[PDB]
């Protein structure tokens, strides 16, 4: 190929990664505990065409220190981990966390992926698990069945009210997850993240010491993805793959001269 | 000057074949390993990096190589035709020939294995080391030799090139024949 | 027959099978532009030789009819 | 001769150690 | 004449066959659990004696574009498509397993699992599943497990019959057949069924043809041709001028 | 049709055909529900059909 | 073009977001009737480009 032809292919395929991230954001608008990426663009390497030495810094303002790049390339998509609006609802059983910190369920597999989402409900048994595919949260909280109400504290303290006797029992305590670098979590779906090596090593801790935050009842995290952001991004996107069509088509016309010509 | 990770890059086929042909390079990354062959003849390097792993062949004729740092594997062979090397290291992983035409090459190490050819034609080498095997033919053309090392194994044929001979090893096992 | 000294046209197919560790690819380093000018001046340059050729074998009959 | 010419026969490679080898 | 007619007939000829194979990824834009064909070219030396100067140039399939398809949302319980990297063993008509990524699933009146495509779909026995004739409700399990209800049972009912064989080998030892089912190039070689593969239920997996590489791609495999050709034309125009020094 | 070998080579180059619908599937997904005044027109919830 | 069909998730899945807030509306004079909430997930996270 023409070498200016992939120069400009690679623009495309760059936005379209863009293109893709962008429209994953607006469709995960209203899901609760989400976090927006981006797109980060890179530019690719220069190459000395005039001097194959390899020496940029001889004579870089001349023809022989020419150099020449390879185009663009999306090097990651960077998630925002910036907190979400606060939404008030009158289930008992789902939760949010005020600041840094990350529920716990535990996989089918049997490790345990890290959650913003605190939608969560109980099962047959009445352990507490996530309102989608049932996941059980981390340590387990069973309810008994006399219990009428559930009361959650800001650290987690699980207790529920019995008649019969006055003051609520304790039947759990939960506890949130911090990582040093959340940016670098894996998402792999379902509202759930698993650690990996640039995020570091999980840090437990009780929901309210230590910076950690505290958990809120009948509380929701919004998504914290700006769908004005979104369109404004979705513009500039599609100017420049329009762009990059252009200098291709232009490319081809060029080469087709030659070949009509010559 | 030196390499550095992206002056590599430039000279990398799709198949890690390094060529340095006449580039002005000085050195190599120390720990370089190449996929492929590696082509430094006419080249000013003095010193192969240590911990070098070629997984081609080497090529360094015409060039200024002196210095090689043991440890270096080849996969294939090594070809120093007309370079500057005065002494081969001990310990190096070579798969292929070690060519030596036109060397300064004085000494080898005791108990070399060559699994191929030898050829240390035009050398003012002096004494081949005590216990060297090689795999194919021997090459002494030209070169100062005149007395060959008591147990030697050439499995090929051993070429005199007209140095004249006055002790012969007392246990060889030749493949071939001897010529002159 | 020498190989032309330029480098290489690296290319970013990170997918591809043959890609090094940052996803580049290395493609021939033929200019389209020269190639097109060397077809040229080869076949003219071929056609004159030609030329001087049966010129040449003229003069050598001329030369044979030469006193009768 | 010219220093750099192509040679018009199979480029002894790597695996088989048949061409590592022999010269 | 010159043997530069076929040198360069050899790759105008060539170019033709690499934008066909463009052109089938193009007509399978729409189809379901399809992985584009990549096209290359390689140089082949003619060795022999003589200067080194004519090289043919052939083109190759090197592999196939394993990336995750479009996913399409149908709302239906007999859909099922791969999350990340995985394949679905099914046999052909021809009663061989073969890899396919096709999770249109249907029930057939004996009530084997079949796919789209009408390839049986294998399970945990690695024999094709069959489920019983009266169901009343099937779910496919996220892992492949396939649970369903007898006709007229009450909703706690949901007994598991089999598990859909979900095979992750590595995408650089399968190749595409004759009927598009990916196998391993390596015959007689055995299947794993893998237990880390996901099926997202649901959902129907696209096509990963991205129609840009491919419109790219005929642009420049129509002015390599065209430039061939001029090639052609070039070789017998200095035949036919090299023809009067017989001309006497 | 040489079984496999080499397949990624020029030697085992393979070109399909192109492509084409194989079925028009009926997805019988079931539909909401229209609340009308008329005494005759009925509804099935589920599975069932109707014979005429 | 997987932009497209992205984006056609979320269309369809506000759409059933919006089925299920009609029925509550819907049911607003019903006796005994609760209220029902739709759950929100992300789908699979693909790795592209190594």
């Amino acid at each position: 190929m023409h070498p200016a032809l992939w120069v400009s292919k690679t623009g495309l395929d760059a936005q379209q990664t863009n293109i893709a991230t962008i429209s994953n954001n607006l469709a995960n608008a209203s899901t609760v505990g989400y976090k927006k990426s981006r797109a980060v663009f890179e530019d690719l390497f220069y190459q000395n065409i005039n001097q194959p030495g390899g020496q940029s810094s001889q004579n870089t303002e001349l023809p022989s220190g020419l150099m020449l790049g390879a185009g663009s390339k999306v090097v990651a998509t960077q998630k925002v981990h910036t907190h979400g609006n606060a939404q008030t609802t009158t289930n008992a059983l789902d939760m949010m966390v005020e600041g840094d910190g990350f529920f716990q369920v535990t996989l089918p597999d049997g490790n345990i992926g890290y959650t913003r989402n605190g939608q969560f409900t109980l099962n047959g048994e009445g352990t507490l698990v996530t309102s989608g595919s049932g996941y059980p949260v981390e340590p387990e909280i069973v309810i008994p069945e006399d219990a009428i109400s559930i009361t959650v504290g800001t650290d987690g303290e699980v207790s529920v009210r019995v008649r019969g006797q006055q003051d609520n029992q304790v039947v759990g305590q939960l506890t949130i997850t911090d990582f040093v670098n959340p940016g670098g979590l894996e998402p792999i779906g379902q509202n759930l993240y698993l650690p990996t090596g640039a995020s570091g090593d999980p840090q437990e801790g009780v929901p309210g010491l230590d910076g950690l935050g505290e958990i809120r009842q009948s509380m929701l995290e919004a998504s914290n993805v700006n769908v004005t952001e979104e369109l404004v991004n979705m513009i500039e996107a599609q100017r420049v793959y329009e762009m990059n069509s252009k200098v291709i088509s232009s490319v081809d016309k060029m080469m087709s001269f030659v070949n009509q010509q010559l | 000057y030196e390499l550095d990770y992206y002056s590599k890059f430039g000279h990398t086929d799709n198949y890690g074949n390094l060529d340095l042909r006449n580039k002005p390079y000085t050195q190599l990354p120390s720990g370089f390993v190449v996929k492929g062959n590696l082509n430094i003849s006419q080249t000013p390097i003095k010193k192969l990096p240590k911990g070098l792993d070629v997984g081609g062949s080497l090529e360094a004729t015409n060039s200024a190589l002196k210095t090689i740092r043991s440890g270096t594997k080849i996969k294939g062979y090594a070809n120093l035709l007309g370079s500057k090397i005065e002494s081969w290291p001990r310990g190096i992983k070579l798969g292929g020939y070690l060519n030596l035409t036109d060397t300064p090459l004085k000494t080898l190490p005791a108990k070399l294995r060559v699994k191929g050819d030898l050829s240390v034609i035009r050398t003012p080498i002096s004494a081949l080391p005590e216990g060297l095997v090689v795999d194919g033919n021997l090459y002494i053309g030209g070169s100062a030799l005149q007395v060959f090392p008591d147990t030697m194994t050439v499995k090929g044929n051993i070429f005199l090139g007209g140095n004249k001979i006055t002790k012969w090893p007392s246990n060889l096992t030749l493949g071939g024949a001897v010529a002159p | 027959i020498v190989e032309s000294d330029k480098p290489l046209s690296a290319e970013y197919n990170p997918d591809h099978p043959l890609a090094n560790e940052e996803g580049y690819i290395y493609k021939p380093n033929v200019n389209v532009m020269e190639e097109m000018a060397n077809m040229i001046s080869a076949s003219r340059a071929y056609q004159t030789n030609v030329q001087v050729a049966d010129s040449s074998k003229q003069m050598l009959l001329r030369t044979l009819q030469m006193g009768q | 001769g010219i220093p750099g010419a192509l040679s018009n026969q199979p480029p002894a490679d790597a695996s088989i150690p048949q061409d590592v080898a022999q010269m | 004449m010159d043997r530069a007619l076929f040198l360069a007939m050899s790759g105008a000829k060539q170019n033709m066959q690499a934008l066909q194979l463009r052109a089938n990824n193009l007509a399978n834009v729409s189809t379901t659990g399809f992985r584009a064909d990549l096209a290359q070219a390689r140089s082949m030396q003619a060795y022999g004696e003589g200067h080194p100067s004519r090289v043919f140039s052939m083109t190759e399939r090197p592999g196939h574009n394993f990336a995750q398809g479009s996913v399409i949302t149908t709302g239906r319980d007999l859909d099922v498509t791969i999350e990340g990297s995985g394949w679905i063993s099914v046999l052909d008509h021809t009663g061989k397993e073969g890899l396919t990524r096709n999770g249109n699933l249907k029930v057939d009146q004996n009530g084997m699992l079949t796919n789209a495509s009408g390839h049986l779909v294998l399970g945990e026995n690695d024999a094709p599943i069959t489920l019983p004739i009266p169901l009343s409700k099937i779910e496919i399990g996220r892992d492949g497990t396939i649970s369903v209800l007898p006709q007229g049972a009450p909703a706690e009912e949901f007994q598991a019959v089999d598990r859909i064989k979900l095979v992750k080998p590595n995408d650089q030892s399968l190749f595409k057949d004759t009927n598009g089912l990916f196998r391993h190039k390596t015959p007689n070689q055995p299947y794993e069924a893998d237990a880390t593969v996901s099926l997202q239920t649901g959902a129907i997996e696209g096509s990963n043809v991205n129609a840009v590489g491919e419109m790219t791609a005929l642009i420049d495999l129509q002015r390599q041709f065209e430039m061939q050709v001029k090639m052609m034309s070039t070789a017998e125009e200095m035949d036919k001028s090299s023809d009067s020094l017989l001309r006497m």
